[PDB]
């Protein structure tokens, strides 16, 4: 049905935008992306510790 | 992408089915007409047995190595977890002694106040 | 020398010593407004030295014996520990679950990491890039010599 | 039932011969890896010390949704694992408050003591 | 009975951008296999 629709079903696009001063809603938005940001952090120094080492292996 | 008796890079490499490892044909061949057998385990083996479709394949890159990715991501936040689980029961075993030495000695902080004030008030009047 | 630095080091404060604040003296002006209070306000004050410092004549052996007094004052004592325990550890679930003035200071908190994090993530990203681009694009063209590869392989097979 | 390590259900668990405790596989390897003990008593143990010892499929109900929960489900457990860290953070920051006021008071029962010690001495007189 | 593959540089997107990419590329592929 997607392929014959040619339509993909949508993703969470809320991550991204966000906003300051917002109401309890938002207040789990913020906290999400702390927690996300700290493991996007985290899954750039083990890449960059091995760096190009691992890239050239493969 | 080595071969396991050499340890060169083998320029036809053959796999075989009883270990499986991959050998090079020239190398492994030679090895099985000293001695029919499988230089890793030991086990029988004869050249016939050695072996060098239509779904086309393409490179692993970042379905199944996104499924196996989000594995690594779960067992070690996981792990994240203990660290914070087994910190909490230290620092609660902690605050539980703490509280109850502040318990125990704030009735004496209360009678000490009470005897040198009342030692002040005793003295005083005389 | 080496045994006066062994008394001064133990004696300089329990708390300090052992493991891990902002000055404010008008917290310490709004919570009198008992005495015990007051008592480990200035403590806390004079061992961290808007912030005056004074305090350097109070603080080993009129310790010892406080402590071996206290000790003397104090399976049911037990119990009744960790059945206080689990209750502060109730309470500690319940200020947490009714959160999820304060919600600002969380967004900035993520705006200091934010900064922090994608400066550092873009300094990752264009380090690695500048390396791994050059390295992308010899994987990728290597990528479609396969699916070169490949297609003439069936049409040789067929033709075959 | 559960792992004393992520919480999940084991689907290849191993147990520790140093402490009785049911592991899964691949996170008590990554522990002895790091560090070689035991995670609950922190006695030495390897890797061939442990012993390889209820499967339920889950039926979600009657695609596009799934996605979605798949979603969500990542959007709560993120929040569950920082709740449950700035939580332990501050039950040490209030403990240390009350360590400060504990050595604080017994430095204010010294005085105490003085004053009394003085008031038995005038009481004689 | 080892292979690498060099997880991107802007590797969020794993849960969005990349599934996503794979569940069309999987749909618009068996859909166009079964016209062929």
């Amino acid at each position: 049905a997607l392929y014959t629709e040619y339509l993909k079903q949508r993703n969470n696009k809320k991550r991204r935008t966000p906003d300051f001063n917002d109401d309890d809603d938002t207040l789990f938005l913020e906290e999400y992306r702390r927690k996300y940001p700290r493991i996007d952090t985290s899954r750039y120094i083990p890449n960059e510790s091995s760096e190009v080492s691992l890239l050239g292996i493969v | 992408m080595l071969c396991a008796i050499s340890g060169k890079v083998p320029r036809r490499p053959v796999l075989s089915p009883k270990s499986r490892t991959i050998f090079e044909k020239s190398l492994l061949e030679q090895y099985v007409k000293d001695t029919g057998n499988d230089p890793i385990t030991n086990e029988p083996l004869s050249i016939e047995e050695i072996v060098e479709s239509a779904q086309q394949a393409s490179l692993t890159e970042s379905i199944p190595n996104l499924l196996t990715s989000l594995q690594n991501e779960w067992d070690a936040i996981m792990l994240e977890n203990f660290k914070l689980r087994s910190t909490l029961d230290s620092l609660t075993k902690k605050l539980s002694t703490v509280m109850y030495e502040r318990d125990a000695a704030k009735l004496v902080a209360a009678q000490l106040l009470m005897e040198k004030n009342e030692d002040s008030k005793d003295l005083p009047k005389s | 020398d080496n045994e006066r630095s062994n008394i001064k080091s133990g004696k300089q404060l329990k708390s300090r010593i052992r493991k891990f604040f902002a000055s404010l003296p008008s917290p310490k002006n709004d919570f009198e407004i008992e005495d015990e209070k007051e008592e480990d306000a200035e403590i806390a004050e004079y061992e961290k030295e808007e912030d005056n410092f004074i305090e350097p004549p109070s603080q080993p052996r009129v310790s010892l014996v406080a402590v071996p007094l206290a000790y003397s004052t104090l399976k049911n004592n037990p119990q009744s520990a960790i059945d206080n325990k689990y209750n502060l550890l109730v309470a500690n679930a319940i200020n947490k679950e009714p959160h999820m003035e304060s919600r600002m200071q969380h967004i900035t908190q993520g705006r200091t990491s934010m900064k922090i994090q994608f400066k550092t993530a873009m300094p990752p990203t264009e380090v690695l890039l500048e390396s791994i681009q050059s390295k992308v694009e010899s994987i990728e063209q290597l990528q479609r010599k396969l699916q070169h590869v490949q297609p003439l392989e069936q049409q040789n097979n067929e033709m075959c």
